[PDB]
């Protein structure tokens, strides 16, 4: 369950940037 | 204004819709029973200036007439209904589905909606609810005196009473199948309602007439692939940047036009 | 007014048309099956002052007589009908084309349109419609009991009935080849219609008579070159720049003449 | 517009083609039967201003005349047909090839394509097809009473019947060699068709006349070294950036030229 502790930490702070477009698209 | 600016506006709106759809897909990972969405695009009017046929002389035909065109209208947002991948919750009050079929529910107004989320509950009155008081159709009531509830792959629900060493058949929990799954209109809560496009609802007991089976203790995780979503996000991000650059180009053109 | 100003005005209009076409191509990325457009320009009248022949002496000839000329009228926009990049969508309702051809569609007017898009659907009666409820031709009806669909690479469509262990042949989905892909008149909705510039339609099963092959589970991406379009915006912007500078020069000369 | 702008346009287009080729190689790592591509370039016209001969005086000659030159036209995308590395898939149907040669396959048009993909399948009519309903030439029909199918390295395919303790010969699988493997033109599905560039096909049994050998149970993986593709990717990325910067510098020159 450690994957969810960071996989969903990534896609809870990336599923917001795409709305607001501070896009780097490269640290992803 | 300028016919370039309107085209670029349509392109920007299309790419923004695509990115909102992609973000909805990507934020719905780890949402059990969720189904992926896919945007389908479509171009608008073509302002014909010279007709592609439209013979010029008596012998010439003028192939490939002048057409300008506009717009990138998103024609649809289809809901790809694939099979979600199961996971073990080790809990009795979660039943997942394998194959076609939806759980039918009487919305408070009496109109029957559908949900592929067997995260059922038991209310005060014995009835079966689904995350908000969604009462199953047909009605099945759970008595308090039963100990363990098992829902077999054939869909019949039977509970075991204290002392009585027999699983009394308390009811049947059947699914609903449609000719077009994508036509279902989502209204949130992972609920879809019948629409004139989906087709007439066909209710059947699980496993029969092409419907799927039920598995207790499982939750159907969302059928969203993070890799595909990130690749598609990259593509949409570049498209958005390029359309914004087109808007910038049109703006500079207009600006040095007016400076004159 | 001034013979310079009309010429510069035509130049500005030509560059604006160029930018229009560029923006339409550029916003129509991510649109399946889209074909890039490119504008072809064409000089206008040449007002002859001295005839290039018209000997001056009894022996001389006056080479390269004086003629001024005007205008940059855009003569056409051709459409590059090259094959797009297939990408795996992995959806059973999506079909791409490898080679020449167009899917026929019957419009609600009864007239026939032709689309190079495979993002197909099944409606409430089971027909193959195409992202907007346009029925494909010849009619293909999915039986209500069908569970899976496949489109053979030759174009045969066969479904998997329930219970029956045989994917029965329900239809043949055939392509249409035109002698002139470029002459099709686009009416939007990702559709093209016949005009006498394209030629009569030649309908054939896929593969035969030069038609392409059907790739189920693939989608044909637009053949829009992003880098080419970016540099095209740079070029068209700076051309518009220059033409406006010419208009400025003519304005300044003319106002010095008024001040005279 | 400006000569340097067109030259840099060609530079960006060539580097874009290079990047697309490399990305196609990089994606189709771990695809069986894929061959890497190498984009080879070719410079375009050279505008002569002063001929490198073109004597000026009676005695001088003007060595190394002034000519500008344009363009980086990519002449070809050569496809390198080297032998892949065989790995035990341990499936009965998957046979690899060792050496020159290809598998012949019948299009739905009666014409023949060729593929280095022994990942066969059997259809309901018993014929051996390969990823698309590809009827093999000559035809081989699997008898229904087959329990297993074995393929020899000489091309002799024989099936096992119930009771009968004999490998009844059901077909002979022939390879084809071309004098130019690079001339093959792909038509998708990684199947190639003979063209005037390839030359006449020569059909022979596996092993003889320089053809390869058949190894059942092996898959031939791609001949794509990831490290080599990555070093190419680095070089190409540098070239792509340098060409974009050339375009931008020309654009800024035009900037200040107009602002004049």
């Amino acid at each position: 369950d450690l994957q969810s502790s960071f996989l969903t930490l990534l896609v809870a702070q990336l599923k917001n940037q795409d709305p607001t477009n501070p896009l780097q698209n490269n640290e992803l | 204004m300028i016919s370039s600016l309107w085209i670029a506006k349509t392109g920007l709106d299309a790419q923004q819709t695509n990115m909102d759809v992609i973000a909805n897909n990507l934020a719905n990972v780890s949402t059990n029973g969720f189904k992926r969405q896919r945007a389908v695009f479509e171009d608008l009017l073509y302002q014909t200036i010279r007709q592609p046929g439209a013979q010029s002389s008596e012998q010439t035909t003028l192939p490939s007439g002048l057409q300008i065109g506009t717009g990138v209208r998103p024609v649809a947002t289809e809901r790809l209904h694939s099979q979600g991948n199961l996971s073990q919750t080790n809990n009795s009050k979660d039943v997942a589905i394998k194959g076609q079929g939806f759980f039918q529910v009487m919305l408070p107004d009496g109109t029957s909606a559908y949900t592929r989320d067997g995260s059922f509950q038991v209310d005060q009155n014995g009835q079966l609810v689904t995350a908000g008081g969604f009462q199953v159709q047909p009605a099945i009531t759970i008595p308090a005196n039963a100990l363990s509830i098992t829902i077999g792959r054939d869909g019949v629900v039977s509970v075991t009473q204290q002392g009585q060493a027999a699983p009394v058949q308390v009811g049947q929990l059947n699914l609903t199948t449609f000719m077009n799954d994508t036509g279902l209109e989502s209204i949130g809560e992972n609920l879809y309602i019948e629409t004139q496009s989906s087709g007439a609802p066909n209710e059947s007991t699980p496993g029969l007439n092409g419907a799927g089976l039920l598995y207790q203790g499982y939750v159907e995780t969302s059928n969203v692939n993070v890799a595909e979503e990130l690749v598609n996000m990259i593509q949409v991000q570049r498209a958005y940047e390029i359309n914004s650059k087109a808007v910038s180009t049109t703006d500079q053109m207009l600006q040095k036009l007016t400076q004159l």
